[PDB]
């Protein structure tokens, strides 16, 4: 079918600077001709860069420097919108895990009835107070969530966002490191997650086999893809910000993708947190780069055996 | 200067049959396959015979070719007026690291009969005069088949200094020509009283003079 | 049992070679005191023809060593039918997969009704029009396929090669690589195969336990089983030739290997790509070699959990 491109370099202040290089390092790793071999209709919106520009760092972090990311997500969920609504399957390439608000909310808006798949470290449900505002990557999904409004307060930049998603329609995989309060929100909340230990404990193929089962059981619906780069295990993924060790094997990454695909309800897709200065080596940086490629690129159809 | 001993030029009656010989050693002929590749007047030549004696499907059987020892051959019957062209005979020299060919063997198949050569040459430029850089222009054409020997009579001797001439090719009417200029010094052309370009083809001699 | 071990130290020219040394890495691995200690018959026929790979030039590539290699592997073929009519089971040491040739050949001369198992990340089963002009590597399982023999071409050194095996014979394991015309002519000619995503969805025991279903469903058969080592993850096997990432666990490859040796009726085994000049380090090398020495050793019985060398009783002070 057809895939839109959009690339989004969103960054936490001063700590993570070369992130929003993360799109051009994935372009840079060849996206475009693989997707392009998939047989896909490939429209690239190139980058949608700070439209203020990256503010000279001095306060910011604690005042100006958020805003900028609430206005950008509503840049992006305006292209997200357009993009879906023109019938395109949306890849957004990250950039720090902030731009999920943005994509979850654009295709929202021709998607109501959609549903999210989270494979992350994190669970990235934190509060604008609960996890301060360093970045909201960790603070994401609250913002979406129905059920968690009561328990939010409306921000410079963000006044835009409605929730989208109910508590039981979001379902986690490769849960390794959370704060607290994510823990209680997902226990309060009654939120479906699959964390490492559930790994070890179903197998892969169980885990995606009840996640369908859960998500799209009853009825047909768009899914939502939203994958970070740390959910892979560090050795995989070295070139993220935060990496936590313990993490998804490279078979289990495409199994999961691959299983994506063959539900065929793929509607938009975000691949983030690859920050590539955080690599100690070019063939680190190119080779979490590369890894992304191959999880686009599996969702939207590559077997490992060559079909072409 | 190639490796393998073809015959560098052909000639035969339209319908009949000829061959091209190709000689070479153990190294090359001796051991290893031989290829026959027919390039025509211009451009890229293509596969005739590979393997000794095989072809290509749409290479008619009016070709063939053979070998034995340190020697192979190519076979042409029904001759016809396309057949002209260059011929090249190739194969693989394991002492030589190589894979080599022959010098070539030039086909003039003759489609129609003998041709004379009527030379008309030009002295020395009024502008050319002053301009002390006399060029002496002897241009043949209209003559059938193959090229003309070109010679520059000067001074009731010979003459090979400072002198070019052009290939034999034919035009649309098929009548192959070519073209020589002898350079010269304006004394070079004051001191000696008479000059003659001396053009000679498979028979006869036509030259003509300048003073 | 009894155990033939076979050095076939084959090669596709320059730039790919260095494979031959690949026997002799296993060799220096302690492949022969290992299976000594499972209590095996040990006749070690040495390394085979080893031609010296011609000029390394000219058209030795083109001709030379393709026809040196096509009989090569007739000679092996005659070594295998030897050793397997002898009542010798048959380890061979690689060297490229093209071994699989013969070894596959000389083994159906005295087991005519043998399956095979193929552990590689490669199908290894393109015709030789397909041919990459650096050749046979990987394309050797179609000379012995009886239903692509209408499609694939006689070629000087091959003339002897009658097609062993029928397609629903050979199953395949490790699948990670596979050019187009592989792809179709596995799902053309109807060749039973498990992927990478097939042991993702289905775990390495079911695998195993599909694959002995089909070969040895319905009557006991002499298995040959084909090792190639890129199968493996190149974290574990960095030193062979064109690796594929996302490959076999180690403890994958030992379960196959166990779960061979269960079913009792392994009667031949190939270990093959184990390149050593491939490797950047000493120790990438070794740990590929010993690797190897292991999935041998896994076929032909040792089980990690302790052998079963037989200890009557402990001792007395
Ligand atoms: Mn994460
Ligand atoms: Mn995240
Ligand atoms: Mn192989
Ligand atoms: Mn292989």
């Amino acid at each position: 079918h057809s895939v839109a491109v959009i690339g989004a370099p969103f960054s936490q202040g001063q700590k993570r600077k070369g992130v929003e290089h993360g799109p051009a390092a994935i372009r840079e790793a060849g996206l475009m001709k693989r997707l392009s071999s998939l047989g896909c209709h490939l429209k690239d919106f190139g980058d949608l860069s700070f439209t203020p520009v990256p503010k000279d760092d001095l306060y910011n972090n604690l005042i100006v420097n958020p805003r900028s990311v609430g206005l950008a997500n509503q840049e992006l969920a305006e292209v997200v919108s357009r993009a879906v609504s023109d019938g395109y399957s949306c890849v957004t390439l990250g950039g720090d895990h902030s731009l999920a608000i943005g994509t979850i909310s654009g295709h929202a808006r021709h998607c109501p009835d959609l549903c999210v798949v989270w494979v992350d470290a994190h669970a990235d449900i934190n509060t604008p107070l609960t996890t301060s505002s360093g970045n909201l990557h960790g603070q994401p999904v609250s913002f979406l969530l129905r059920e968690l409004q009561d328990k939010v307060p409306q921000l410079p930049g963000f006044s835009w966002i409605k929730p989208c998603i109910s508590s039981a329609s979001i379902v986690y995989i490769g849960l390794r490191d959370v704060d607290p309060p994510e823990h209680f929100i997902l226990k309060n909340y009654d939120i479906q997650y699959f964390s490492m230990r559930d790994i070890d404990r179903l197998g892969i193929q169980k885990v995606m086999e009840r996640t369908f089962d859960l998500l799209i059981g009853k009825r047909q619906r768009p899914i939502h893809l939203s994958f970070d780069i740390d959910a892979f295990d560090p050795t995989l993924a070295p070139a993220t910000g935060t990496p936590v060790v313990g993490g998804l094997t490279y078979r289990e990454g495409m199994y999961i993708a691959e299983e994506i695909h063959n539900t065929g309800l793929l509607s938009a897709l975000d691949l983030v947190e690859v920050n590539p200065q955080l690599a100690t080596s070019e063939e680190e940086a190119k080779t979490t780069a590369n890894l992304a490629v191959d999880v686009i690129a599996s969702s939207f159809g590559q077997t490992r055996e060559g079909g072409h | 200067q190639s490796v393998l001993t073809q015959p560098p030029s052909v000639s035969a009656a339209p319908g009949q049959k000829v061959t091209i010989s190709c000689s070479g050693s153990s190294s090359n002929i001796g051991n290893h396959y031989v290829s026959w590749y027919q390039q025509l007047p211009g451009t890229a030549p293509k596969l005739l015979i590979y393997d000794n004696s095989e072809r290509p499907s749409g290479i008619p059987d009016r070709f063939s070719g053979s070998k034995s020892g340190t020697s192979a051959t190519l076979g042409i019957t029904g001759l016809q007026t396309g057949d002209e062209a260059d011929y090249y005979c190739g194969t693989w020299d394991s002492s030589l690291s190589a894979l080599v060919f022959g010098g070539g063997t030039k086909l003039t198949v003759l489609g129609q009969p003998k041709a004379a050569p009527s030379v008309t040459l030009f002295p020395p430029s009024s502008e050319e005069l002053q301009a002390n850089k006399a060029t002496l222009v002897c241009l043949i054409s209209d003559f059938y088949p193959g090229a003309v020997t070109v010679a520059w009579k000067a001074d009731s001797s010979p003459v090979k200094a400072g002198v070019e001439t052009t290939t034999p090719s034919k035009q649309s009417n098929n009548k192959y020509a070519a073209s020589s200029y002898l350079s010269l010094t304006p004394e070079q052309w004051k001191s000696h009283r008479s000059y003659s370009c001396q053009v000679t083809h498979e028979g006869s001699t036509v030259e003509k003079t300048v003073a």
